[PDB]
């Protein structure tokens, strides 16, 4: 069954069990609410190993600013590109390309709130993500 | 004397547990009561039996836990801990999802792109199908001549990227050529790369006069 990579997906965070979600107001959080209409994400590799993460509902692009806050930009910019990698236990991790040298990962806290880039570290559950289908 | 009760509900706030296959999953339900309650597990509302999965499962009554080793997709489902004693019974259900995945370079479907032909001024298309966990990047490339040669100093072929994955490109896995010319003839390559490695397959275009 070829082409599964190009189907929308939910990015599940193992830290608390939330689904990454983009809110129209630009803010981004996590919700265990699998019905939430703002969690269906469309991933695409703009360059080898470099991806955009876009809401199939609003068309916003996941992004990280100069501080480490996750926002949902309306237009694709250099803060929307992440380095997608599989880690040792086979979870995905997403590092800000713009801040790659600082190891700023995309991540959610147990309490559903993003864990700012400067606060993310390798051995944390907050950065471990698992792409799941739409069901 | 008392009916069962939870001693540590914090560890039970996480409803959905989604895990990559081959990892070990552990569910817990710390409880109290007097006499000490016993513990048993259900899979989808029914008694969870050792024969319900290859290798069965394990439990630690000291930790009120269920342990399932090297989980696979078929382990997907609801898991309920049942804590009982003469005075009462309480339960809690976790949901488990298991996704298989590993870092492997892209794999292409054999046969695509396929060779093609058409008369001058005609149209044609090349298709490529990819299997890839880590997001794949697709480039459609033509083998060309640069400064009088098909191959460079390293013996490798001169390549021209005609199209590649991107928000400014449409339908990455198909290269459509329109109102062709005898110059478009040649070898077209579908090169697919992810951070682990790459794969490529090619086809030819023949132009009939």
């Amino acid at each position: 069954p070829p082409g599964n990579y190009k189907k929308p997906k939910l990015l599940y965070c193992s830290n608390g069990g939330h689904f990454l979600r983009i809110l129209p107001d630009g803010t981004v959080d996590g919700t265990r609410d699998r019905s939430d209409q703002h969690i269906q994400l469309q991933l695409s590799a703009e360059s080898v190993g470099e991806v955009y993460i876009k809401s199939t509902e609003t068309g916003q692009y996941l992004a990280m600013d100069t501080d480490g806050l996750l926002y949902g930009s309306q237009t694709p910019n250099e803060e929307c590109l992440f380095l997608e990698r599989l880690e040792e236990n086979h979870y995905n991790t997403y590092i800000s390309k713009k801040h790659a040298e600082k190891n700023w990962f995309v991540g959610l806290k147990k309490n559903g709130s993003c864990k700012r880039g400067p606060r993310t570290h390798y051995g944390q559950k907050a950065i471990l993500f698992l792409p799941l289908p739409v069901s | 004397k008392r009916a069962p009760y939870w001693t540590n509900t914090e560890k039970m706030e996480k409803r959905l547990h989604a895990v990559p296959a081959f990892n070990t999953v552990k569910f817990r339900c710390p409880a109290g009561g007097n006499p000490m309650p016993t513990m048993r597990w259900l899979k989808n509302g029914k008694e969870f039996k050792q024969e319900h999965r290859i290798g069965g499962y394990k439990v630690r009554n000291q930790h009120w836990s269920l342990i399932m080793e090297s989980v696979v997709p078929s382990d997907k489902g609801n898991y309920t801990c049942v804590v009982e004693n003469e005075y009462g019974s309480i339960n809690h259900t976790y949901h488990l999802d298991v996704v298989e995945r590993s870092p492997h370079r892209p794999i292409l479907q054999a046969g695509l792109p396929a060779n093609a032909s058409t008369v001058v001024g005609g149209d044609v298309e090349f298709v490529c199908k990819v299997y890839s966990d880590a997001q794949p990047h697709i480039q459609w490339i033509k083998h060309v001549e640069k400064n009088g040669s098909k191959y460079g100093p390293d013996g490798l072929p001169y390549l021209k990227v005609l199209k590649h994955s991107g928000i400014n490109s449409s339908n990455a896995e198909v290269l459509a050529l329109f109102n062709v010319t005898e110059a478009d003839a040649g070898e077209y390559i579908c090169k697919v790369s992810n951070y682990i490695g790459q794969a490529n397959q090619s086809a030819w275009l023949t132009v009939l006069p």
